[PDB]
RNA sequence: GGACCUGGCGGUGCUUCAUAUCCCUCUAGAGGAGCCUGUUCUGUAAUCGAUAAACCCCGAUCAACCUCACCACCUCUUGCUCAGCCUAUAUACCGCCAUCUUCAGCAAACCCUGAUGAAGGCUACAAAGUAAGCGCAAGUACCCACGUAAAGACGUUAGGUCAAGGUGUAGCCCAUGAGGUGGCAAGAAAUGGGCUACAUUUUCUACCCCAGAAAACUACGAUAGCCCUUAUGAAACUUAAGGGUCGAAGGUGGAUUUAGC
C-alpha cells in the first residue's frame, strides 16, 4: 500500500475540514481546537471499549497516521540522485561515510541521563531497514568518535543519535505531617499484603501503644510472629517505645494482616526519621509492597502449578 | 435542567465459566469465557415527580444499545391520617 | 491446534475482511460484538430468547438478500426497537433494495412483535483487510 | 430444522473434501473428484415454486404508468418457466462437458512437443 | 421440524407437564402434609400415580434447542457447549468474550 | 431540529447508492418500498398462523394478522351483521336473500346497514390484496332490488340511496328518489342535501341562471325542513360552480359571505374552490389580483385542521396564481402560511408537492436577487423536491441576468445529480451561455472542463443504441470553448465530427 | 417453535422471497441420485416385498 | 390477594380440613404470580375434592358438609 | 450503463452547519453522513486504521452523534417547560424527614427486548422512623417486638418490604396497611401482656 | 549394478547445555489397606465412542423413569417434518480438537550456484541471496515493565469424533424407521485415578492458637456393611443427608513411579 504525495496532500485537506466540523459539533472554537480536544470528542462520539487502544476510533493528522515513505530515488533520465544508490542502503552507508570522514579529520587536526537510540529508531531516521550487525557497526563507530577529541561540530552530530532517558528516583516518598484537634503531630499511610489492606496512623510522640481495630496489638495478634512483624519497623530504626499507633486492617488472614500493618506503619514512620534512615528502611525491604499474591488455578491441572498425575503407562 | 447529580462507579462484576474445547473427549483441554458487567450510578436528589418524568424519559430513550438501567426512586410521603392518633 | 473461527493462512490470494481476520481471542480486544443487547448483563433475563432471535435474523437476511451481504450483520436492540445494520453490495437495482427493505422490516416486525428497522450501507465491493 | 441448516460454502467445503488426510500424500487412488456447482447462478431473486409476480422485485414495478398489483402465474404459464429453467440448466451442464481438443506432441499423453505460447510480457512493457 | 425425534418427545413432555401442572400440584399438596388422614392421602397417592407418565416434570430434559444435545448445555442460553462456542467465538453473543486472567 | 438541507427526505435510505437521484426515482423508490410492505402484509394475512406468537408486552394490536373471513356460519341476523362489518357485498346479499326466503325477520337497522354498504360501493366488491369515465350505477342492482323488497322504509333508508346514486353519478335517479321522499312526508339530512346539490348541477347542462335558481330552491327547502347546512354544503356549491366561471364569480362570493355570518368557518378547501373559480384563463389582474390578496390577509397566521377532503389543494392552487401574477411578495406569504405550525402537511401528494415547489422556485429565480435565489436553491433542492429540467434552465437564465457565470459548472454538476445528464435542452443552454462571450483566462479554463464533461455526456448517451446525435450549436460551442482555453489539440480533433455528422460549422469557430 | 420457523421459511422459499442454500444443495443431490438410479422406492414396494 | 379466608366459608371451621386449607390460603396469599381468579380456582378445586371424599372423611371422624 | 453511486453528501456540508439536524435521533453510523475522517481497526504492519467507508467496527459502536453538547443544551431548553420546582423549604434531608417521615422505594428496570415486564419491579420498601410515629413507651416496646428484625435499633428505622402482590400499587397499599395495623395493635393492650 | 541427492535412523562423534529438569539433590505423593470412581476381563436377552506417549471422574459442568442410542414383548405405516434412519464409511469430509509446541519455523515471487542433475544458497575486517505474508515476537487480559493466562504457523500421527450438528458415497423404506410397557447396567479377577487412613506435629471438647481431657482389644481408623429417619421425586433395598449400630483391614507401604522453582 504505497502512498503518494498527492494522496497525503488530499488527506491533510480532509483532516483540516473535518477538524472544523468536529469543533462545530461540540460547540468549540475551531481555531483553538487542539489534538487533545479531537481525541476527547472522538472518544465521546464513538465510545469504544476495545482493550487495545490502537483498534479504537482515531482522527489523527495524516502525518501521524501514515507510515514514512521514501521518495523516488531517480529522475526521468533514470539517474539515481544519491551516489550510493546502488548499495541499496544509501542512507545507512552515507551516514557511515560521514562518520568515517569525521574520524579522519580529527587525526589530521590532532551516560546516566542519555542512551543510544535503538535499531528501530535509527531505522526511522534513515527511513531504511537495517540488520542488527549494521546497527552495531554504526554504534561502534560513534563510540569511537566520543573517545576522540571531538569538537562542537562533532558533538551536535553524536547527540542526534542519543535519546534522553528519564531515570526514576527510588527515593521513598514522605507523607505530610498532620495535626489533630489536640495538636499532636501524626502521619498516615496505607499498606497491602495479599488481600489484606491496612491504614496506620503513627503519632510523632507516644509510649509504644499500638491499637489494631481498637484492640491491643498483643490481644489482636496472639501469634508471636505477627507481633515480631509489628516490631520490625520500629526496632530497625531504634524507636521502640517512642510512638503511638492506631491502625485498621481488613481482609486476608492473620499473617497477611500483620504484613499489611508492617508496611503501613513503616511508610507512616518515614515522616519522623531522617532521610538516611528512610533509605535504610527501603534497603531493608520495609517500604516495598509485596507483589506475591495467590496464583489462579488453571483448567486441566490440579493446582496453580501442580499437574494431574501422569497416568501410569 | 437544574438537577443536583452525583456520580460514582460501583465495582465491576466478571462472571467466568469453563467449557470443553473439543467436541469429543480431551477433557483436560478447556475454553474459558467471561461476561464483564460494568456499572455507573447517577444519584439525583431533591427533584419533583414531573422533573423526574422528563429527565428519565430523556435519558432512557437515549440508553445505548447493550446498556440496561435500574432506576431506584425514593418517594417522600406523609403519615397516613389513621396513624396520626391512636383510636384506643 | 485451535480451529475455532480462524481463517487459515493460504498462498496470499484469499481476501478476508476485518471481521474474518481476527480469531476469537481478539473479541473485545480488537473486534467488537456483532449484536448488542442487555440479556448477557448481570441480573438481566431472556438471554436465551435474544440468542434465538439473533440466529434467525442472520439466516433470514442471508437468504432474503442472497449474494448482497458484504459483511456480517450488526444487530442493535434499544428498548423494544430492533435495528439491523447491513453492509451490502451495489449490484442489485435500487428498486429491489427498497422492495426487500419494506418487505423485511414489515415481515420481521410482525414476526417478533416489535418495531424493526433495516439500515443498508452499500459498498462497491467487499472491503478487504488483508490477503491471507 | 431451520436452525440446523448451513451455508453453501460450508456444504461444499464438506462435500468436496478437498482438505483431508487423503489429499495430504495422495493416499487414495482416486480419479474423478466431485466439482462444486453454484446453485445461485441462474436463480432470480423473487422467483419461487408458486409463481408469484411481486411488483418491484421480479416483475416491473410500473406497467402502463400504473403500479402493478400482486399476481400469480397460471399453472400452465408456470410449467413453462420451470421447463425453461431446466433447459437453461441443461445447456450449462452440456457445454461444460464439451471441450476443445488439445493438439498432441510426440505422443498423446506426453507434454514434449506441446507449445506453451509466447513468454509473458516483461514488466517494462517488453514483449516476446 | 424439530431437530430429532428425541427433541420432539421432550416437546410433548413439556406440553403435557404444563397441562397437568395444576392438577399434580393440588394432589401433591394432599400428600405433602401430616394433617390429613392417611386414608385420604393413600387415595391421593393412587390418583397422582394414575396420571399420564409424561405429565411428570422430572422426565423433562433440558436439551440444546438447536442441536438437541442432552448434556453439556448451558441453562442461561439453552445451547450446548459446541453451539454456544460457535456463536461466542464469532462475536455473535452480546458481551461474551474469552476469559484470560 | 430543522430540515437537513444536504439530505433527501427521511423516507429514503441514507446511502449514496440508494438515495434517489431524480424526481422519477423519488416516486418509484417509495412505490417499490410500499410494494414490499404489501407483499409482507399479503403473506402475514395469508399465513397468519406463522405470526400468532405474541411475545410483546404490552400487547401490540397493530402487529397481529388480520382475519377478513366471517367466522359465524349460521344463517341468522347476527351472522349477517358480521358480513356487513367486513364489507362483504356478495356474501351479505346472499345471506340476506336466504335469510329472507326462510321467512325470518331482519331488523330495519340491519337492512339499512346493508344499503349503506351496497350504495357506497355500488354492488361491487371493495379492492383486496389478492384473490373512470361513465356511470357505475347499473339499472338492476342488488341495492335497488333490496330497497323495493324492503317492507318498511325510514328516512335513513332513502338517504343512503340518494347519496349512493350521486356518488356513482346516477344524478337523474337521485332527484327522482328525492321526490318520493317528499311525497312520503319524510325529512332528509344535510348529507343528503349535499348530494342533491351535486346532482342538480350535474344532472343536465343548462345556463347558469337556471342552475342557480334550483340550488337556491334546495337551500330554502333545507331551511323549511329545519336542516342546518355544514361545511360540505357550501364547499359543494363552490365546487359545482367551477364550470360557469365568470357567471359564478359574484354568486360564489355570496356563498362565502354567508358562511362567515352563519358561523361556518371557511376551510382550506373553501378558498381552493374560490381560487380556482376566479383563476380562469385570461388576464388575472382585473379580479384575481385582489381575491388572492384578500384571501391571504384573512388566513395570515392561522393554523388549519383537516375538515374537507379538498384541503390539500389550496397551497398548490395559491402558488399557481402567484407565478401567473409574477408577485414574489405574495408567494412568500403563501409559503409563510405553509410554514406556520403544522400547515406544511396540507401541501398534498408528491405530484402536488413538486408542482408547488416548481412554481415557487421558478418564481424566485425570476423575481428575486441572485444571492437569495441561491439560498433557496440550497434549502429546497434536493431536500424539499427534485427539480425538473425546466427549473435548471430558469436558474441559468437568472445567473445570466446577474452576470454570475462562475456558477455554471456547479449547475451542471447538480444537474447530473438530479437526472438531467442526458437532457438536450439543458446541455444546449449551458453550452450557449458559456460560449456566448469571452471571459478572463481563469473562468475560460473552468468552462472548458465543463464542456469536456458535457462532451463525454453526448458521447456516452443511453441513446448510444441509436446513432449518436450532436446538435450544431453544441458542437460549435464545445469547440470554441477549447480554443479559448488553449486546448487547441482537442479542438482540432473535433473538426472531424462536423463532417461525420454533417453539421454546419459556425463562422466564429472558423475565424478563431 | 421449530414448526413455525421451518414452515415459515419453507413457505417463503416457495414464494420466491427466501433463498435456502441448504435446501438447494439437498435438491441438487437428490436430483443427481435419480440420474444415478438411486431413487427412493414407493412405500410398500421396497427391495423386500 | 392477601385475605382469602372469605373463600373458606364452605369448609369446616375446625379440624384437619381447616388446618390444611389455612396452609393453602397462606401459600396462595404469598404467590405474586397468580391472579385472584386463579387462586380461587385452587380453593374451589379443594372444596369439590373434599365433597367427593365425604365417605372416606366420615370414616376418619371428619365431617365435611 | 450500470448505476453510478452519487458522491457523499458530506461534501455539501458547511463547517458552520446545524449538526443536530443531521443526527436528530439515535441512528447507526453513516460514513456518507458523518463529515469526519475517522478511522478504526487494528492496522496491519506498515498500515493504517481502516477508513470509515464500509467500516464494520464503526457500525458496531453505539455512537453519540445525536447527543452532541450543542444538541443536549437545545433539547434541555425545550424540556424545561415540563419540569416543576422543588420546594425551597426542603433545603436539607433533616427538614424532609420532619415534614415527610415516610419513604417509599421502588425500582424500574429498563432492558432491551419485546417485553417490558420484569418481576423485580413489583417490590416496594417502606421506611419510617419510630420517632416520627406517636408511640408511647408501651406502644414503642410492643411494636419493636412485633416487627422483629424489620426494626434496626441503631438507625431507629422500621423497614417494611412488600412483594407478595402481583402489582406495585398493591404492594404499596399493603405496606401502608401493615404500618397501620402495626401502629394500632401496638397501642392496644391485651391481658396476656401482664405476664411479661 | 555403479556413483550421488534428500530424509529418516545410528547400543553415532565432538562441544555446549537442560532448571521442576536428563542424573544427583529437595518436598509431598502413588505403588501396600479400606472405600469412591474409570477401564479391562468374566457374566448378562441387554448400547456406543475414547483406549502407548496423546485412553482410563475420558464424550458425562454427570444414567433410579426420563435421559437412551441397548434388550424382550406389543403396536403404527405418506409416518413431529414437501418423511425418517445414533445404519456402514472419521481411510470421503465440514465443524471442533489432541500431539510435538515446555518448538521457531513455514513460504509465494524472483535471483544465483551446481557444465542449466536430484538438489543447494552462509562467513559482518562478510564470500549470493532478496524475500511479501504466516507464526514466534510485539501488543492485550489479570495486580506492574514481573508472573500467569491467552496465543502458538506450516506440517506430523489417513491421531479423535459420521453418536454435537451438518454432510459425500453406499445401504434400510410393513423397517436398519416411529411409539408404548417392562428390564439390564453385575463381580471370580486384574488394573488406572482419587478419597480417607495407619495417629502424639495426633484424637475429642471449648476456643479460633497462653486450656482441659483422650491416648492400643471401650485408642487411632469406613464417606464401607446393617437398621431407622429425613430430603427430592409420581416412583428410592437403590440417589443424597442425618442418626443408631458396627469398630474391620490398616501400624507408613518392594521393584518402579507422579508432581512442584
Ligand atoms: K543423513
Ligand atoms: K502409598
Ligand atoms: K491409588
Ligand atoms: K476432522
Ligand atoms: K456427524
Ligand atoms: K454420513
Ligand atoms: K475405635
Ligand atoms: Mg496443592
Ligand atoms: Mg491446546
Ligand atoms: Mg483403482
Ligand atoms: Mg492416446
Ligand atoms: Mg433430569
Ligand atoms: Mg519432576
Ligand atoms: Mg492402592
Ligand atoms: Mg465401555
Ligand atoms: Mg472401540
Ligand atoms: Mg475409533
Ligand atoms: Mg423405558
Ligand atoms: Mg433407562
Ligand atoms: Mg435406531
Ligand atoms: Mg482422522
Ligand atoms: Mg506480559
Ligand atoms: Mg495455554
Ligand atoms: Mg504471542
Ligand atoms: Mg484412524
Ligand atoms: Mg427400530
Ligand atoms: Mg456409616
Ligand atoms: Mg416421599
Amino acid at each position: 500500500e504505497t502512498y503518494t504525495e498527492d494522496f497525503i496532500k488530499k488527506q491533510i485537506e480532509e483532516f483540516n475540514i473535518g477538524k472544523r466540523h468536529l469543533a462545530n459539533m461540540m460547540g468549540e472554537d475551531p481555531e483553538t481546537f487542539t489534538q487533545e480536544d479531537i481525541d476527547r470528542a472522538i472518544a465521546y462520539l464513538f465510545p469504544s471499549g476495545l482493550f487495545e487502544k490502537r483498534a479504537r476510533p482515531v482522527m489523527k493528522h495524516p502525518e501521524q497516521i501514515f507510515p514514512r515513505q521514501r521518495a523516488i530515488q531517480w529522475g526521468e533520465d533514470g539517474r539515481p540522485f544519491h551516489y550510493l544508490f546502488y548499495t541499496g542502503k544509501q542512507s545507512y552507508y552515507s551516514l557511515m561515510h560521514d562518520v568515517y570522514g569525521m574520524l579522519l579529520n580529527l587525526e589530521k587536526h590532532q551516560v546516566i541521563g542519555s542512551r543510544w537510540l535503538i535499531k528501530e529508531e535509527l531505522e526511522e531516521m534513515l527511513v531504511e531497514k537495517l540488520s542488527d550487525l549494521d546497527y552495531m557497526q554504526f554504534i561502534r563507530l560513534l563510540e569511537k568518535l566520543l573517545t576522540s577529541q571531538c569538537g562542537a561540530a562533532e558533538e551536535e552530530f553524536v547527540q542526534r543519535f542519543r535519546r534522553s532517558v528519564t531515570l526514576e528516583s527510588k527515593k521513598q516518598l514522605i507523607e505530610p505531617v498532620q495535626y489533630d484537634e489536640q495538636g499532636m503531630a501524626f502521619s498516615k499511610s496505607e499498606g497491602k499484603r495479599k488481600t489484606a489492606k491496612a491504614e496506620a496512623i503513627v503519632y510523632k510522640h507516644g509510649s509504644g501503644r499500638i491499637k489494631v481495630n481498637g484492640i491491643d496489638y498483643q490481644l489482636y495478634f496472639p501469634i508471636t510472629q505477627d507481633r515480631e512483624q509489628l516490631m520490625f519497623p520500629f526496632h530497625f530504626v531504634d524507636r521502640l517505645g517512642k510512638h503511638d499507633v492506631t491502625c485498621t486492617v481488613s481482609g486476608g488472614g492473620r499473617s497477611a494482616q500483620a504484613g499489611a500493618i508492617r508496611l503501613a506503619m513503616a511508610k507512616a514512620l518515614c515522616s519522623f526519621v531522617t532521610e538516611d534512615e528512610v533509605e535504610w528502611m527501603r534497603q531493608a525491604g520495609l517500604l516495598t509492597t509485596d507483589p506475591r499474591v495467590r496464583e489462579r488455578k488453571k483448567p486441566g491441572q490440579e493446582g496453580a502449578r501442580r499437574k494431574f498425575t501422569w497416568k501410569k503407562r | 435542567l437544574g438537577i443536583s447529580i452525583k456520580v460514582h462507579e460501583p465495582p465491576r462484576k466478571i462472571e467466568r465459566f469453563t467449557l470443553l474445547q473439543s467436541v469429543h473427549i480431551y477433557k483436560k483441554h478447556r475454553v474459558q469465557y467471561e461476561m464483564r458487567t460494568l456499572y455507573r450510578c447517577l444519584e439525583l436528589e431533591h427533584l419533583t415527580g414531573s422533573t423526574a418524568d422528563v429527565y428519565l424519559e430523556y435519558i432512557q430513550r437515549n440508553l445505548p444499545e447493550g446498556v440496561a438501567m435500574e432506576v431506584t426512586k425514593t418517594q417522600l410521603e406523609q403519615l397516613p391520617e389513621h396513624i396520626k392518633e391512636p383510636i384506643w | 491446534k485451535n480451529r475455532a473461527a480462524r481463517v487459515r493462512v493460504s498462498k496470499g490470494d484469499k481476501p478476508v475482511t476485518y471481521e474474518e481476520a481476527h480469531a476469537p481471542h481478539y473479541i473485545a480486544h480488537r473486534k467488537g460484538w456483532l449484536s448488542l443487547h442487555t440479556g448477557n448483563l448481570d441480573g438481566e433475563d431472556h438471554a436465551a430468547e435474544r440468542t434465538v432471535e439473533d440466529v434467525f435474523l442472520r439466516k433470514f437476511m442471508w437468504g432474503t438478500f442472497p449474494g448482497c451481504l458484504a459483511d456480517q450483520l450488526v444487530l442493535k436492540r434499544r428498548g423494544n426497537q430492533l435495528e439491523i445494520c447491513a453492509v451490502v453490495l451495489r449490484q442489485l437495482s435500487p428498486h429491489k433494495y427498497y422492495f426487500l427493505v419494506g418487505y423485511s422490516e414489515t415481515l420481521l416486525s410482525y414476526f417478533y412483535k416489535c418495531p424493526v428497522r433495516l439500515h443498508l450501507q452499500t459498498v462497491p465491493s467487499k472491503v478487504v483487510y488483508k490477503y491471507l | 430444522s431451520f436452525f440446523t441448516k448451513l451455508t453453501a460454502d460450508e456444504l461444499w467445503k464438506g462435500a468436496l473434501a478437498e482438505t483431508g488426510a487423503g489429499a495430504k500424500k495422495g493416499r487414495g487412488k482416486r480419479t474423478k473428484k466431485k466439482k462444486r456447482k453454484d446453485l445461485n447462478r441462474g436463480q432470480i431473486i423473487g422467483e419461487g415454486r408458486y409463481g408469484f409476480l411481486w411488483p418491484g422485485l421480479n416483475v416491473p414495478l410500473m406497467k402502463n404508468g400504473a403500479v402493478q398489483t400482486i399476481a400469480q402465474r397460471s399453472k400452465e404459464e408456470q410449467e413453462k418457466v420451470e421447463a425453461d429453467m431446466i433447459q437453461q440448466r441443461e445447456e450449462w451442464d452440456r457445454k461444460k462437458k464439451m471441450k476443445v481438443k488439445r493438439e498432441r506432441g510426440w505422443s498423446g499423453n506426453s507434454w514434449g512437443g506441446i507449445s506453451l505460447g509466447p513468454p509473458d510480457p516483461g514488466p517494462c512493457g517488453e514483449t516476446y | 421440524h424439530y431437530v430429532d425425534w428425541r427433541m420432539w418427545r421432550d416437546v410433548k413432555r413439556r406440553k403435557m407437564a404444563y397441562e397437568y401442572a395444576d392438577e399434580r400440584l393440588r394432589i401433591n399438596s394432599l400428600r405433602k402434609n401430616t394433617i390429613l388422614p392417611k386414608i385420604l392421602q393413600d387415595v391421593a397417592d393412587e390418583e397422582i400415580a394414575a396420571l399420564p407418565r409424561d405429565s411428570c416434570p422430572v422426565r423433562i430434559r433440558n436439551r440444546c434447542v438447536m442441536t438437541s444435545r442432552p448434556r453439556g448445555v448451558k441453562r442461561r442460553w439453552r445451547l450446548s457447549r459446541i453451539v454456544f462456542r460457535h456463536l461466542a467465538d464469532h462475536g455473535q453473543l452480546s458481551g461474551i468474550q474469552r476469559a484470560t486472567w | 431540529v430543522n430540515r437537513d438541507t444536504t439530505a433527501v427526505p427521511y423516507v429514503f435510505q441514507d446511502d449514496p447508492y440508494l438515495m434517489p437521484a431524480s424526481s422519477l426515482e423519488s416516486r418509484s423508490f417509495l412505490l417499490a418500498k410500499k410494494s414490499g410492505e404489501n407483499v409482507a402484509k399479503f403473506i402475514i394475512n395469508s399465513y397468519p398462523k406463522y405470526f400468532q406468537k405474541d411475545i410483546a408486552e404490552p400487547h401490540i394490536p397493530c402487529l397481529m394478522p388480520e382475519y377478513f373471513e366471517p367466522q359465524i356460519k349460521d344463517i341468522s341476523e347476527a351472522a349477517l351483521k358480521e358480513r356487513i362489518e367486513l364489507r362483504k357485498v356478495k356474501a351479505s346479499v346472499d345471506m340476506f336473500d336466504q335469510l329472507l326466503q326462510a321467512g325470518t325477520t331482519v331488523s330495519l337497522e340491519t337492512t339499512n346497514s346493508l344499503l349503506d354498504l351496497l350504495c357506497y360501493y355500488g354492488d361491487q366488491e371493495p379492492s383486496t390484496d389478492y384473490h373512470q369515465f361513465g356511470v357505475t350505477w347499473r339499472a338492476k342492482n342488488n341495492a335497488e332490488r333490496i330497497f323495493s323488497l324492503m317492507p318498511e322504509k325510514n328516512e335513513h333508508s332513502y338517504c343512503t340511496m340518494i347519496r349512493g346514486m350521486v356518488k356513482h353519478r346516477a344524478y337523474e335517479q337521485a332527484l327522482n328518489l328525492y321526490t318520493e321522499l317528499l311525497n312520503n312526508r319524510l325529512h332528509a339530512d344535510v348529507y343528503t342535501f349535499n348530494a342533491l346539490i351535486e346532482a342538480t348541477v350535474c344532472a343536465i347542462n343548462e345556463k347558469f341562471e337556471e342552475k342557480w335558481s334550483k340550488i337556491l330552491e334546495l337551500l330554502r327547502h333545507m331551511v323549511a325542513q329545519k336542516v342546518k347546512p355544514n361545511l360540505q354544503t357550501f364547499n359543494t356549491i363552490l365546487k359545482c360552480l367551477r364550470r360557469f366561471h365568470v357567471f359564478a364569480r359574484s354568486p360564489a362570493l355570496q356563498v362565502l359571505r354567508e358562511m362567515k355570518a352563519i358561523g361556518i368557518e371557511p376551510s382550506l378547501a373553501t378558498y381552493h374552490h374560490i381560487i380556482r373559480l376566479f383563476d380562469q384563463p385570461g388576464d388575472p389582474l382585473k379580479r384575481s389580483s385582489f381575491i388572492i390578496y384578500d384571501i391571504m390577509n384573512e388566513l395570515m397566521g392561522k393554523r388549519f385542521s383537516p375538515k374537507d377532503p379538498d384541503d390539500d389543494k389550496f397551497f398548490q392552487s395559491a402558488m399557481s396564481i402567484c407565478s401567473s401574477l409574477r408577485d414574489l411578495e405574495l408567494a412568500y406569504q403563501v409559503h409563510g402560511l405553509l410554514k406556520t405550525g403544522d400547515n406544511w402537511k396540507f401541501i398534498g401528494p408528491d405530484q402536488h408537492r413538486n408542482f408547488y415547489y416548481s412554481k415557487f422556485f421558478d418564481l424566485i429565480c425570476l423575481m428575486e436577487q441572485i444571492d437569495v435565489t441561491l439560498k433557496w436553491y440550497e434549502d429546497l433542492i434536493p431536500s424539499a423536491y427534485f427539480p425538473h429540467s425546466q427549473t435548471m434552465i430558469h436558474l441559468l437564465q437568472a445567473l445570466d441576468v446577474a452576470n454570475r457565470l462562475e456558477v455554471i459548472p456547479k449547475i451542471w454538476k447538480d444537474s447530473k445529480e438530479y437526472g438531467h445528464t442526458f437532457r438536450s435542452d439543458l446541455r444546449e443552454e449551458i453550452l450557449m451561455l458559456m460560449a456566448r462571450d469571452k471571459h478572463p483566462p481563469e473562468l475560460q479554463v473552468a468552462f472548458a472542463d465543463c464542456a469536456a464533461d458535457i462532451k463525454s455526456a453526448y458521447e456516452s448517451q443511453p441513446i448510444r443504441q441509436t446513432a449518436q446525435d450532436w446538435p450544431a450549436t453544441s458542437l460549435n460551442c464545445i469547440a470554441i470553448l477549447f480554443l479559448r482555453a488553449g486546448r487547441t489539440q482537442e479542438a482540432w480533433k473535433m473538426l472531424g465530427l462536423f463532417r461525420k455528422h454533417n453539421k454546419i460549422p459556425r463562422s466564429e469557430l472558423l475565424n478563431e | 417453535n421449530h414448526h413455525t420457523y421451518a414452515e415459515l421459511m419453507q413457505t417463503l422459499r416457495f414464494l420466491g422471497l427466501y433463498r435456502d442454500e441448504h435446501q438447494d444443495f439437498m435438491d441438487e443431490q437428490k436430483r443427481l441420485k435419480k440420474l444415478r438410479g438411486k431413487e427412493k422406492p414407493k412405500k410398500g414396494e421396497g427391495k423386500r416385498a | 390477594h392477601i385475605f382469602l379466608e372469605k373463600h373458606l366459608e364452605s369448609f369446616p371451621k375446625q379440624g384437619p380440613i381447616r388446618h390444611f386449607m389455612e396452609l393453602v390460603t397462606c401459600g396462595l396469599s404469598k404467590n405474586p404470580y397468580l391472579s385472584v381468579k386463579q387462586k380461587v380456582e385452587h380453593i374451589e378445586w379443594f372444596r369439590n375434592y373434599f365433597n367427593e371424599k365425604k365417605d372416606i372423611l366420615k370414616e376418619s371422624n371428619i365431617q365435611f358438609n | 450503463p450500470r448505476r453510478k453511486a452519487l458522491p457523499p453528501r458530506t461534501e455539501k456540508m458547511a463547517v458552520d452547519q446545524d449538526w443536530p439536524s443531521v443526527y436528530p435521533v439515535a441512528a447507526p453510523f453513516k460514513p456518507s453522513a458523518v463529515p469526519l475522517p475517522v478511522r478504526m481497526g487494528y492496522p496491519v504492519k506498515k498500515g493504517v486504521p481502516m477508513a470509515k467507508e464500509g467500516n464494520l467496527e464503526l457500525l458496531k459502536i453505539p455512537n453519540f452523534l445525536h447527543l452532541t453538547p450543542v444538541a443536549i443544551k437545545k433539547h434541555c431548553e425545550a424540556l424545561k417547560d415540563f419540569c416543576t420546582e422543588w420546594p425551597a423549604a426542603l433545603d436539607s434531608d433533616e427538614k424532609c424527614e420532619k415534614h415527610f417521615p415516610i419513604e417509599i422505594d421502588s425500582t424500574d428496570y429498563v432492558s432491551s427486548g419485546p417485553s417490558v415486564r420484569n418481576p423485580r419491579a413489583r417490590v416496594v420498601v417502606l421506611r419510617v422512623k419510630l420517632s416520627s410515629l406517636n408511640l408511647d413507651d408501651h406502644a414503642k416496646k410492643k411494636l419493636i417486638k412485633l416487627v422483629g428484625e424489620r426494626y434496626c435499633k441503631t438507625t431507629d428505622v422500621l423497614t417494611i418490604k412488600t412483594d407478595r402482590c402481583p402489582l406495585r400499587r398493591q404492594n404499596y397499599d399493603y405496606a401502608v396497611y401493615l404500618l397501620t395495623v402495626l401502629y394500632h395493635e401496638s397501642w392496644n393492650t391485651e391481658e396476656w401482656e401482664k405476664s411479661k
